[PDB]
């Protein structure tokens, strides 16, 4: 009644995401060390280099 | 370096529009003739104060 809504609880989460994190727990132990999951473009996906360029706006060409 | 100088260096680059072609070229023709056109400071702007100048070739090529 409080809250028009029906409150809802989480009851349990899942995440894989970059820098190996598989777990909450894990997205936590990364956030209190102050980690980055920030990396270079892996080459398999594609090639950085290739598509690289620090000029703004040029067409093809990522910045 | 002078007036008198006799070696010149230009900064040299394809336009954002034709950027992207350097994938298809071991040297992108615009680009080798933009430095070509490095050549036309020469020692003096008076160089070749009259006419116009046109390669004829090189010696020699490294890649």
């Amino acid at each position: 009644m409080e809250s028009r809504v029906t409150p809802v609880a989480v009851i349990g989460m899942g995440c894989r995401l970059p820098g190996g994190i598989n777990s909450p727990d894990k997205l936590w132990e990364s956030l209190l060390r102050g980690d980055d999951l920030v990396t270079e473009i892996p080459p398999d996906r594609w090639d950085a280099d290739d598509y690289y360029d620090p000029e703004p706006g040029v067409p093809g060409r990522s910045v | 370096a002078e007036a008198g100088a006799a070696t010149v260096l230009a900064e040299v680059a394809l336009p954002a529009s034709i950027r992207f072609q350097q994938g298809a070229y071991r040297i992108h023709p615009a680009l080798l003739d933009a430095c070509f056109q490095s050549v036309g400071a020469g020692v003096q702007a008076g160089t070749a104060t009259g006419g116009l100048l046109l390669p004829l070739g090189v010696r020699s090529l490294r890649a």
